[PDB]
């Protein structure tokens, strides 16, 4: 049946003595397809990751987790990103057995690479805050490296296309995700604001305001809600072309 | 007083063992005693400068070329621009191109070693450091919020009156949840703004640049973590209220800086192109032509 994560009827609050979150959520997110969360600013994106991570309290609703229940070893890397002060090597294995073939193959999805060539004592050099301070997309993508080294089989990812270009962004789009992540069948949701990528989507879900709106694919929101649709073929500016 | 000794010397040698213990820690504080300044006096008299200087922009890029410490070399090579006072000129380029390297070059913050760069007649160097960040305005990619309530975060010296905090919010497009919020005004922002989501407080502190009102206000990647429709509509309601204000624009998406005046691309630390964007685009082998490809 392939269900990762069957909350339905969820109902997910911030403050305990506050209104819910996230209203009524009932998404059927399947394993080993790509699955983009797309909502506007403040409307429980990163909320619902964190429900689904069970760190937010529910008043009522019930999580149905899948493993191959209970929550098995999922990666994830939040919108701020989070660093351990040690080297670039340790912060991306974070405690997994070392594979220089994984970790070549990580390092060339997330192109780091002149990164740690310009590091001054490369792959060994003391990061975070007892260290070398970064510029950001560096943290960003450090965040989704370890990420990606994880062997998790389910991973979470928020948004890493916020401090990097066009370039690292494709990049990190071809190469890695739906490269390295779906030959091995790794299940992934990502949410993110560059609607240019969910044409490469097995499965979309909306939201506003806490309230998820009709998921399912492309091909369903070609029929379901039309006016999103053409939202987002005018916000994609590719409006002659008809996403699938 | 043989009793006395036999009682007080371990007192002695223990005494004085954590007096050199915490002897130790004015010593590390003496060792950051002695730091350098950043010469927050300026070159010119203060009297000699206008009370509105930037009432145009006029800016010229004469020479420029910065380095970040005196051991590195040059971020930004030799750069020639010239900027009108009511123009939209949006920066773009690959990362680690020194497009915010730019934007410190503005306010003095990376070493200058070359350039004359003066603004509207007076000169960048000259200026006084607090006279010059405090009638510009930079808006950064990570939004730093400080701890606080909203008026605190929004306005710390209370200088305007609290319509103009709602007309700056009203173009930052945060009424409707600041409204629902049941501080209304004076709500409580966290040691970080980590009560709201990361595009609210990139708005939040997109809305504190919105109320300094100064002639002179670069963007760098502020619209890089908002979503498209809100950027669209944030897009839609700047250049339209700041008319006359000149925008430096440091855009994370390129179908914001293709509605411009000008662009400059770089890379490599020196300017590739320094035109209009649409003639940009109809030049069939330009890197913002294939920006703009690459991205749709
Ligand atoms: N730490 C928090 N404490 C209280 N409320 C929060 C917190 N984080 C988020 N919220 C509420 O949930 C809503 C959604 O935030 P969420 O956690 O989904 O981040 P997000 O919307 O994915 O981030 P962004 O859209 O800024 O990238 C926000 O409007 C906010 O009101
Ligand atoms: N604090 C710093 N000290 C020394 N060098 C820096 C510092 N910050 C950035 N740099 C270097 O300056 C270059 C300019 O990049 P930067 O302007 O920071 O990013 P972008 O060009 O994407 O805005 C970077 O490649 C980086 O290596
Ligand atoms: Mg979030
Ligand atoms: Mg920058």
């Amino acid at each position: 049946d392939n269900c990762c994560v069957q909350i339905m009827g969820g109902y997910f609050t911030w403050t305990p003595d506050g209104i819910p979150t996230l209203s009524n959520i009932t998404i059927r997110i399947p394993r080993g397809q790509l699955t983009m969360i797309v909502g506007q600013v403040g409307c429980g994106k990163s909320s619902l990751l964190l429900a689904a991570l069970g760190e937010m309290q529910k008043v009522s609703g019930a999580v149905f987790w899948s493993s191959l229940r209970k929550r098995g070893p999922v990666a994830y890397a939040s919108q701020k990103p989070w660093l351990l002060n040690a080297t670039v090597e340790e912060n991306i294995i974070f405690e997994s057995p070392f594979n220089k073939q994984r970790y070549k193959m990580v390092i060339e999805a997330c192109s780091l690479q002149p990164d740690i060539d310009i590091l001054p004592h490369g792959d060994q050099t003391q990061i975070g805050e007892r260290g070398i301070n970064l510029s950001g997309g560096q943290r960003q993508r450090i965040s989704v490296a370890r990420a990606l080294y994880q062997h998790a089989n389910v991973v979470f990812l928020d948004d890493p296309f916020s401090a990097l270009d066009i370039h690292l962004s494709d990049h990190l789009m071809q190469a890695g995700i739906l490269e390295l992540l779906r030959d091995d069948k790794r299940t992934v949701v990502l949410v993110t604001h560059k609607l240019q990528y969910l044409p490469h989507a097995d499965w979309i879900i909306a939201m506003k305001d806490g309230t998820i709106q009709r998921e399912g694919t492309l091909k369903d929101f070609q029929r379901s809600e039309c006016q999103l649709f053409e939202h987002w073929k005018t916000l994609m500016n590719r409006q002659d072309q008809e996403l699938e | 007083y043989a009793l006395m000794v036999s009682n007080y010397l371990n007192w002695m040698v223990r005494n004085l063992a954590d007096m050199e213990l915490q002897l130790g820690a004015v010593k590390r504080i003496h060792g950051l005693l002695k730091t350098e300044a950043e010469s927050y006096e300026g070159l010119l008299a203060p009297s000699l400068i206008p009370k509105n200087w930037p009432d145009q922009g006029k800016i010229q890029i004469q020479n420029l070329s910065v380095r970040y410490d005196s051991s590195l070399k040059p971020v930004l090579k030799h750069v020639n621009a010239l900027i009108a006072p009511g123009q939209k000129i949006g920066i773009c380029g690959r990362t680690g191109s020194g497009k915010s390297s730019f934007s410190l070059a503005f306010f003095r913050m990376v070493d200058t070693f070359e350039g004359h760069i003066i603004i509207d007649g007076i000169d960048i160097a000259k200026l006084p450091l607090h006279t010059l960040r405090s009638r510009l305005s930079i808006i950064l990619q990570d939004p730093v919020l400080f701890s606080g309530t909203i008026r605190f975060n929004l306005d710390p010296e209370r200088k305007c009156s609290d319509s103009t905090l709602w007309e700056a919010l009203e173009i930052a497009q945060l009424k409707l949840v600041v409204k629902a919020l049941p501080g209304g005004l004076d709500a409580i922002i966290t040691e970080g703004g980590e009560n709201f989501s990361q595009g609210q407080r990139q708005l939040f502190c997109l809305a504190r640049a919105f109320v300094r009102k100064t002639s002179i206000f670069i963007m760098d990647e502020a619209t890089a973590s908002i979503d498209m429709a809100t950027e669209n509509i944030l897009q839609k309601v700047v250049m339209t209220a700041f008319a006359d204000r000149t925008v430096v624009t440091i855009a994370h998406r390129v179908h914001t800086i293709l509605s411009a005046d000008l662009v400059i691309v770089l890379k490599r630390g020196a300017i590739l192109e320094f035109d209009k964007p649409e003639k940009l685009l109809s030049r069939k082998d330009s890197v913002f032509a294939s920006f703009v490809r690459a991205d749709k």
